[PDB]
Parts: C-alpha cells; sequence; structure tokens
C-alpha cells in the first residue's frame, strides 16, 4: 500500500516508484522512466532510443508515438535490449540498479502478476521507405523527389530505375530525365532506345540518341 | 489489496512510414532490389509470410523489428538464359 511516484534529481521523466510495505525491508522505491518527449533528433548516432519499454502483446504502434512523423519517414524499428515495465504503467522502462535485476523480478512470485516483460524501443535510420508503384514513380521520373530513397534517386547512376524508366520514356522518349537515363549508358536505356530511334529515327531525341 | 492502483494510459500510437508498408503493392520495389541490400516490407503475418516467400523465391525473410516488421534480402539470381538473354530490355520477369 501507500504507493507513491515522485520526480528524481535527474530528467523529469525519471521518476522513483516509492512503496511501503508493513515489512520494513518492504518500505523501498523503484527507479523508472517514462517517455514525455517528441524526438527531433538522435539519441546516439544512427539511432533514436526512446525510453518506452515495448511489453510483449501490444501495439508496436504505440513505440513510435514519440518521434515526430516528419523526422521518422526514413526509420526502422529493430528489436532492442531486453526489459520489464509495470502492468498498470505501459511502456515504463525500468532500470536495474542494485537489487533490481531482471531475474530478481521474475524470482518473487507476486511481481509476475504486476511486471510484464519486454524490449526497450530502438530506432535505426536508412533511408526513405517506398510502398507502391506511384511512389517509384514520382521518385524515378524526378516529378516529386520529396521523399525518395538515394538508389532510387541517384541521378541513373543505379539499375533501381531501369524497369519503370523502360516505359516511362517510351511514353515520352524527348523528357531531359529520359535522355539523361540515356546517358546512363546501361543495356535497358541503350535498347529501349533502340526500339524507340527504329520507328521514330527522324525526330531530335534519336539525334542525341 | 494494498491501495488503489495508479494506472495511467500510454499515448496514442502514431504509425511511422514503415509500419505502413504493405508487401503486395511493393512489388515495383523488390523487382529491382540488389543483392546484399534490405528492402523492409512492414508488418507481416505468417500466412501472408508463406505467400512472400512463395512470390520471392531469391529473397530470404529477415524479421527486422517487433510485430511482424519484416525485410526482404536479396540472395541469387534465378533468371535463366532463354528467358532474358534473347533480349535487353527485360530485366526481371514473372
Amino acid at each position: 500500500n501507500r504507493i507513491k511516484i515522485a520526480p528524481g534529481i535527474a530528467d523529469i521523466r525519471d521518476k522513483y516508484m516509492e512503496l511501503g510495505f508493513n515489512y520494513p525491508e518492504y518500505n523501498r522505491a523503484v527507479k523508472f522512466a517514462e517517455e514525455s518527449y517528441t524526438y527531433y533528433y538522435e539519441t546516439s548516432p544512427g539511432e533514436i532510443k526512446p525510453k518506452f519499454c515495448l511489453i510483449d502483446g501490444m501495439s508496436i504502434d504505440h513505440c513510435s508515438s514519440f518521434i515526430v512523423p516528419e523526422f521518422a519517414k526514413q526509420y526502422v524499428l529493430i528489436h532492442g535490449e531486453p526489459c520489464s515495465s509495470f502492468k498498470f504503467r505501459p511502456g515504463s522502462l525500468i532500470y536495474y540498479q542494485n537489487e533490481v535485476t531482471p531475474e530478481y523480478i521474475k524470482d518473487l512470485k507476486h511481481a509476475t502478476d504486476y511486471i510484464a516483460s519486454g524490449q526497450r524501443c530502438h530506432f535505426i535510420k536508412k533511408d526513405y521507405l517506398l510502398g507502391d508503384s506511384d511512389s517509384v514513380a514520382k521518385c524515378c521520373s524526378k516529378t516529386n523527389t520529396k521523399h525518395c530513397p538515394k538508389i532510387f534517386n541517384n541521378n541513373y547512376k543505379t539499375e533501381h530505375c531501369d524497369d519503370f524508366m523502360t516505359g516511362f520514356c517510351r511514353n515520352d522518349p524527348g523528357n531531359p530525365n529520359c535522355l539523361e537515363w540515356l546517358r546512363a549508358k546501361r543495356k535497358p536505356a541503350m535498347s529501349t532506345y533502340s526500339d524507340i530511334c527504329s520507328k521514330h529515327m527522324d525526330a531530335r531525341y534519336c539525334s542525341e540518341f | 489489496v494494498s491501495v488503489e492502483l495508479p494506472k495511467r494510459d500510454p499515448p496514442p500510437g502514431v504509425p511511422t512510414d514503415e509500419m505502413l508498408l504493405n508487401v503486395d503493392k511493393m512489388h515495383d520495389v523488390i523487382a529491382p532490389a540488389k543483392l546484399l541490400e534490405y528492402v523492409h516490407i512492414g508488418p507481416l503475418a505468417k500466412d501472408k509470410e508463406d505467400k512472400v516467400k512463395k512470390r520471392y523465391p531469391e529473397f530470404r525473410l529477415v524479421n527486422t523489428g517487433p510485430g511482424g516488421l519484416s525485410a526482404l534480402l536479396r540472395q541469387s539470381y534465378n533468371g535463366t538464359a532463354p528467358n532474358c538473354c534473347r533480349t535487353f530490355n527485360r530485366t526481371h520477369y514473372w
């Protein structure tokens, strides 16, 4: 009983849960952390580590609620270090100092009724993620490269946009983007333009080809 | 028992781009994937996992994150000579 929660010396997101029972040595405290910030930077180089302990058996969506949507568009969520959180305080990273440790938590018969295991939130920056053919068309055609991975937006230095541009450039062969795709001098581009110019050899883009 | 339990609901979830990915619509992103390259396909159930394994026999499913978050890793090119040596335009076929 007499359960209390209070902020500590460190950041306000880190708190102490003071529990006082009838037994004198049960009148102790547990250091935990809960996240209340929205990240727009990186905690460590190349990653974001929110203090939200995603317990097993709940939506991973709740893990990403502490990141700006415009900043997490190029972040992927991966498995994190194991942690434990109060069942009635979801996403509460319970640190392990002194007697507190996951084996001790598992050993106690009553703690298994109030503590749920899981993993800590973890994000890695990779690149923008495409999800359908329309985004690939926008990225490769260079009509809207607002959110395009470097593999699909590098001015046709790689074979990623070859398949889409094969048809996009039959639609319009004089396009500066199609001509720049042909300047890469790969076999799909030259064969596509050989097919285009076998019918329209009297057009300017065939001179450039 | 003891006192009233101090419950606090977690903040509402805000899904990102990675989690809002459907592997069914990603056939134009996975086909041009190079060897030793990860293509994240979002969450994946087991039935859809077997379906995707059948659909892309050249790839592997790597469980990058919880909640079924999976990625496709290219392993080999299985195309044969009669199907893509008699042309220069074609890169992949279904």
